[PDB]
């Protein structure tokens, strides 16, 4: 099938699926009932981001698909199939904002759900040091668990924070690798749409590091494709939903590097099906040097 | 009336020729007044003293048959395969005399083997051995097996390794399989002849398998063995436009095509000897610019300045500060001649093969290459001493140009973007992807001639902005390259300034300028190396790739099978001027319909360039569709 | 008002085709009344899209330069050299399909060997070996050898022995000593592109280089090569003209040119096959008639009937007695296809090169000759079933003639009259001594086409009649020769009908006919070796010699090719039909004045036979005189 | 040097000579003074072949010389050329008759002069029978007296005819050959103009035995050409007189052997320098077999 096509799919499988749960949201809670994240001073962040405009209540979270479907526009060029893959991204968020509206607790352990503003802040300090090289937002299914935990294990080794959002972390926790914030290895959810809570790193590394307003939409991806270093490493057969928020990372800056056989795109998304220098293509493909450590000199 | 041109020089210089009363390609223009429309339909012929005939263009009114009884197709079709005919034999003896020079070759010879790894692969196509070899015997063995290529009798011909065989056993099916290059010649120049072809759809297959011994023969051969005389050419910088001729300077002005002349005279303006006379007669030194195919062919390997286009050969005379214009062979009006006798200009004619009346003939002799160009070079600032420094002009007018862009070089700019674990190297695989994938629409190749039928330039460059702007990587040959130059679009920053998002984000990645020069028109046959090599990496035929040709403002015959050889390779090809062919309805059927059923490929013909644009656009998204991508 | 032809049978059939209500060449001639100035003073050029241009033929008046700033000379000069690079192609083809054939001779094959002493001869003039060889070898390396002369880009040329070498060195100090065949081709098409050559001199230069390929090669080579496979001709008798028809009989019509397929007819008109199944479809026979050169290839060989000549090709179909025609290349009226849809005439094509559409196209498979042969002629011989013998009309009109004087015959015809104690044998020394002492006063070619700007076959029959008539033994070739026969004038007995008292005496000595036919226009080599015999023999060349040659009626481009090969060889050349070349006045001074002091001829343009015999004698005269003879 | 030129300048120079010797006759003898051949019927037998008159005193013969000027048309054009040749033979008639009148007796032995009548019978009976093959008309100066008497003898070993008009007459006496009309070897002068005397023989041949008509040229052409076998043979350097007798011999049928390069014609004027073999040219070129 045609990539862009793809992409389009997923985007427009994305809206339907989050006109599916706003519509929960409506009938059991009220057009006027509060929705926010917990410890976030931006609202919705990626929505937030975007338009500069928080929401509220549920009302303004309904009135917020509009947004998706404005980035939607079905041509086949590249400024289309970014904005496209931004909608699903957006869409992302309001299906996981009503997840916090219809449950109080819908995130339960393993799973952390949303990333607080404070840990943003505690995160961002070591990145702009470099010591952390990169983030891996690594997603999907690896074909064995110890291939699985080998990879996460080199990222950890590296030094560099990795977020598990998928099936991969059920292959992680039988691979024997450990999770928490100090660990640097973060489990988002077993949903798609959990990857957005990554998303909205970067985004509020704009804002809060970048100093940039909100609604200043092509600064905040300029920030994003320069500043943060990130690369998203899928694994397994991909669904159209999954290719079309692909297409968001795109969008920030992040190459795509995958399994599984895609028209590639050089730089942006490619095909590396050898696990074991999976690793090394990821931190080229993001121009992520380690940092060595060498003893001083001193010549007095 | 209508504007003349679009470039700004162009129209100051256009004034002063008016001032100084004489005359140009415009005015000669406007003298034929009413172009006959029997001539211009192809419905006339003149293949022997029975005629001159002419027959009616309107099918079931006025004559319908010629004495012999040659009905309109038949004349339109043999009168079309006499210029595909005439276009072949321009390029062969081009690539001729390239491959006699290459088996002259010596060690200490003033003609030398400058690429040898170029040499060395070309060898390996000639089936010639290379290993333990001196490189002088090497290159001695391939130009006979290439020479052979244009008059051998038996065996089969070679032919490059980026030609799919898809491509190859579709031609044999349909029997335009070619021959030797003089052969296929001869062959149409027969059929042609009175009494013998007299079936539409035969004798454009002939003119076919003639236009094959061009581009994957006589243009591929002229520019292999070119590269591997005088350098593959890379990425390098000059300027363009016919702000480059400076005053205080000796403008050495070289035009034309061969570029054994050239490329020698370039190694002359060096000479300590000459240089010092340069200084003597009141100079500030030598400047070289080039004009047409010759100074493309200089400016792609060593960086001289792009003087200017085809229809501006006679203004730059106009500037009263041409000293030595030095010329060769095709595309050299003959008013030339007539011009240079109202200025201290002295045009100076070289090659037998085009003398020219009322000029300065200067064989250059083959046999002594360096001397004799740098005797002609004497001659030419010896005439710096005749100049008048009062009746100059030169438009303060020049732009940025970055070309050099050849096959080899493509390709190592497209290693930028490959990751060092994932896929190979010096491989066409990157472009391939951007395709595929979508972020590419398309490649198009935007080459032609000026025509005075259009606004000279304005063609070129209404096509290629538009072709850029819906993401169609553009690349460019011959005039249309210089008009690219001349307007500014070969440069990096014309990425972000026409280019749609698609291609100006490959443009920041692999950091190139949207539009690709990518040489002379010998040289398209790089176009065709580089779009078999991506046809060969998706194991699919050149008729299934989004590839589309352009000619906004065609005239040569040269054109006429450049063109066919495009169609025939399986690449739609769009024209901007109308070929005389409107008068026969089978031929145009056939050359814009028929031919989709035999080579996947054919011809448009679109005098708006934003409509033709349009045209290739949804084009391209069909043959996407057909391929899945 | 004007006689349309002085043959009778010409003349009755004319009627019965204006009854029947068909067009003939004739009636599209008059159609169309009158034809462009422009053209037929050759001030018009096609070589680009920027035209079509027309500058005008009175200089000083008009327009004078065209669009790219070619002057009237120069348009005149490229559209003559195209003319030639055409007809030479034409003979190339030609020459090339027969060198194939030698090549693919062998002991079973179809193709044999026929004339050992010729090839013996042959591979001497090519370096070839024969001692203790098989001929089969040696005549696989004259083809290799021979094919190598038309594609070679290395090395010279091979030339026949009987080319004096004053004539060779006085080429090479001119300039214009030739190279390969196509390449030459190719050459005279480059310099004609636009912006190429654009010097009168020249340009004609490079049409009499690109000639030369042509009668001392391409022709030369080709009957050369027809004689080796087919038996070199002899004295044979035959009948002419369109009352060798027979109405009880198959009458299939042998047309066009390459004699491969004739020649396998004749050889399938002897098989019990179609012998006897031409009489189970109710004919008494099959009854072989051959027309043009097709024809005259098979009648000096075979003594095959000769129906008739160019512009009564479409009255044979006329008759409603030819059942098969069968055609191959060249001279081939494209209005036979829709002539013969009002008859039960089966209109047969056969060569690639030369499709006509709405015909019966049976490709002649020259890997099995015999076999596709008899599949063709068995097509016609089954057509003789749908003849309606109401509406047949064969004139009673057919006149006797002796062809088949080839160089070797001519020899062997001198070897009466020599005294076997004084001088040798299978010399030309008899026909030097008659020219030396004065019996004869010159030798006169009459070659050329009809064509309807003339009475057809009036200004043939009144030149030879006047040469004959002034001591002038006459050759003849081509249509010019079946003119000759249809008239009656290859007859012993015209010795004292119509020539002089001189030639009259040397007919009776020799026992032979005033006029000599000798082939086809491919066998014009003939000529081209008799007269080089007899200046070697001399020890002069053949600028020296009392020869002529005349074009009474020409129209083919071949026949300015024709025409060109034999001034540039040293033979003054009459023409009768004026070439398209009266709007560039440098060239009329270069064709009929300038080219004397080039190769020691000129071209006479000249439409009154009666002046051009005065012409002819007089020019004779004076190179006596100049000799001292 | 143009041979049609040359015939045409010795037929202007045979002319110019019976002009001057039949100036001699009206001079010393009057324009009334019998003018005639011992022994013959037919007066002069060449004149009377081609106009069918016979000349009886001088002022004939000087209006005779009209006859030789009208075979003069000077275009190279073969016609032109044998009656060229034909009016040298006729003034060598004019130029032979003259020598009859000036002197009773102009030709003594060892020349034999003019032939009479009752020898052209008995010479001619065995002309038709065969028993003579031919006649050799040699004339001219051998290179050596040897090769002289060596051609003779062969002839006259043939059975033949042969006729001696030169020095050649000098160079066969010294040759130990005996003369005589039963050795069948006759000299008839030293000038060159005594070759009409076998000329003479032919015509009279054809008026005789053929029964022709005086005045019937063509076909006393077509006689000379077809019955009597003659042939020519021309030795040593050739002035332009004897060649423009030549194309009289020509005109007559008979080929033109000789051993000085010439433009050649074919079985009609030939160049032998072999004298060994020129007695098989000859015959060969005369279709005379033994
Ligand atoms: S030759 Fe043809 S195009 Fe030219 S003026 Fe004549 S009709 Fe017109
Ligand atoms: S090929 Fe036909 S239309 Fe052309 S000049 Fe000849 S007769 Fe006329
Ligand atoms: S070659 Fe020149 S004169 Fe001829 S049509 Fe082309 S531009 Fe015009
Ligand atoms: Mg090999
Ligand atoms: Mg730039
Ligand atoms: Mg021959
Ligand atoms: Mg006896």
């Amino acid at each position: 099938m045609n990539l862009f096509q793809t992409v389009f799919t997923g985007s427009k499988q994305a809206l339907a699926a989050a006109e599916g749960i706003v519509k929960q949201a409506v009938d059991e809670k009220g057009r006027d009932y509060k929705v926010a994240f917990p410890d976030t001073a931006y609202s919705l962040p990626v929505i937030f981001a975007a338009t500069g405009k928080k929401i509220t209540n549920v009302g303004e979270l309904e009135g917020a698909l509009d947004i998706v479907r404005s980035l939607i526009v079905e041509e086949e060029m590249l400024d289309k199939l970014l904005n496209s893959g931004l909608a699903t991204a957006v869409a992302a968020e309001i299906i996981e904002a009503a997840k916090y509206v219809l449950s109080d607790a819908p995130y339960a352990e393993p799973c952390v759900g949303f990333i607080s503003d404070p840990i943003i802040r505690s995160l961002g300090v070591p990145l702009v040091t470099g010591d952390i090289p990169g983030v891996a937002v690594i997603l999907g299914e690896c074909p064995d668990s110890e291939t699985a935990a080998k990879i996460i294990k080199d990222y950890q080794s590296k030094g560099l924070l990795t977020c598990l959002v998928g099936k991969v972390i059920d292959q992680a926790i039988e691979g024997k690798v450990k999770m928490g914030l100090d660990l640097r290895v973060i489990p988002l959810g077993y949903d798609v749409t959990s990857v957005i809570h990554v998303v909205t790193i970067a985004i509020r590394a704009a804002l809060i590091f970048g100093g940039i307003k909100g609604g200043q939409l092509n600064d905040i991806l300029k920030y994003t494709a320069e500043r943060v270093p990130a690369f998203v490493n899928a694994f397994g057969p991909l669904s159209e939903l999954v290719v079309s928020a692909g297409a968001g990372a795109i969008a920030l800056g992040f190459p795509v590097l995958t399994d599984q056989v895609v028209p590639e795109v050089p730089t942006l998304l490619l095909t590396q099906k050898d696990y074991d220098k999976m690793v090394k293509t990821s931190l080229e493909a993001r121009n992520i040097k380690i940092k060595i450590t060498e003893i001083p000199i001193p010549v007095s | 009336e209508k504007a003349k041109s679009i470039d700004q020089a162009t129209l100051q210089l256009l004034d002063k020729a008016k001032q100084d009363g004489v005359e140009t390609v415009w005015d000669r223009k406007a003298d034929m007044k009413v172009q006959c429309g029997f001539g211009s339909a192809g419905v006339c012929c003149r293949n022997c003293s029975m005629g001159p005939c002419r027959v009616s263009p309107v099918p079931g009114k006025g004559v319908e048959r010629g004495i012999c009884g040659a009905t309109a197709d038949v004349i339109v079709s043999r009168n079309f395969a006499r210029m595909v005919a005439a276009g072949t034999a321009a390029h062969s003896d081009h690539g001729r005399s390239i491959a006699l020079s290459l088996y002259h070759t010596s060690k200490d010879g003033d003609i030398k083997v400058k690429d040898e790894n170029k040499l060395k692969e070309v060898a390996k196509s000639f089936n010639v051995e290379t290993e333990g070899r001196d490189i002088y015997d090497i290159a001695h063995d391939v130009a006979k097996e290439g020479l052979s290529n244009y008059g051998k009798q038996l065996g089969e011909v070679t032919l490059p390794p980026s030609l799919p065989e898809k491509r190859k056993e579709l031609w044999r099916k349909l029997g335009v399989y070619p021959r030797a290059v003089d052969r296929e010649i001869a062959a149409v120049m027969h059929s042609t002849h009175i009494g013998c072809n007299a079936d539409a759809e035969a004798m454009i297959k002939m003119s076919m398998r003639c236009s094959l011994t061009d581009g994957w023969m006589g243009s591929f051969m002229g520019t292999e063995f070119s590269d591997i005389m005088f350098g593959t050419p890379h990425s390098i910088d000059t300027e363009a436009n016919l702000g480059v001729l400076e005053k205080n300077s000796v403008n050495v002005v070289l035009h034309g095509h061969e570029p054994l002349l050239s490329e020698m005279v370039v190694e002359a303006a060096s000479d300590p000897e000459l240089v010092e006379l340069a200084k003597s007669v009141g100079a500030d030194g030598i400047n070289l610019c080039g004009m047409c195919c010759t100074g493309n062919e200089v400016s792609m390997r060593h960086g001289i300045k792009i003087a200017g286009n085809f229809m501006q050969q006679e203004l730059a005379v106009v500037t009263g500060a041409v000293d030595g214009l030095i010329v060769d062979v095709q595309c050299i009006m003959p008013a030339l001649a007539k011009l240079s006798k109202s200025y201290h200009t002295k045009f100076i004619t070289t090659s037998p093969k085009a003398h020219i009346t009322d000029s300065i003939y200067m064989e250059f002799d083959e046999e002594n290459p360096l001397d004799s160009a740098k005797k002609i070079l004497k001659e030419a600032i010896l005439n710096f001493k005749n100049r008048d420094q009062s009746k100059v002009m030169i438009p303060e007018l020049k732009c940025k140009a970055i070309l050099g862009y050849s096959v080899e070089e493509i390709i190592n700019k497209l290693d930028k973007v490959v990751n060092t674990q994932i896929g190979p190297m010096q491989t066409v695989k990157p472009l391939a992807d951007v395709l595929v994938s979508g972020v590419l629409r398309g490649a198009a190749a935007v080459v032609g001639c000026n025509n005075p039928k259009v606004v000279q330039d304005s063609a070129h460059i209404e096509t290629i902005k538009g072709l850029i702007k819906n993401d169609v990587i553009v690349v460019v040959t011959g005039c249309a390259a210089q008009a690219a130059a001349k307007y500014g679009l070969l440069q990096k920053e014309a990425a972000e300034k026409y280019a749609g998002p698609g291609l100006a984000t490959v443009c920041k990645l692999v950091d190139i300028p949207p539009v690709l020069h990518m040489g002379s028109c010998v040289d398209i046959s790089r176009i065709l190396d580089l779009v078999g090599r991506v046809a060969n990496l998706l194991g699919v035929d050149m008729s299934d790739l989004p590839v589309a040709g352009v000619a906004p403002e065609w005239m040569s015959e040269k054109a006429v099978a450049i063109g066919t050889y495009v169609v025939t390779s399986g690449i739609d090809t769009w024209l901007g001027v109308a070929p005389p062919v409107t008068g026969g309805p089978e031929v145009v059927d056939i050359l814009t319909n028929k031919m989709e059923d035999w080579v996947g490929a054919k011809f448009f013909i679109e005098t708006d360039p934003h409509k033709a644009v349009e045209q290739i656009v949804n084009r391209m998204n069909e043959k996407r569709k057909k391929l899945g991508i």
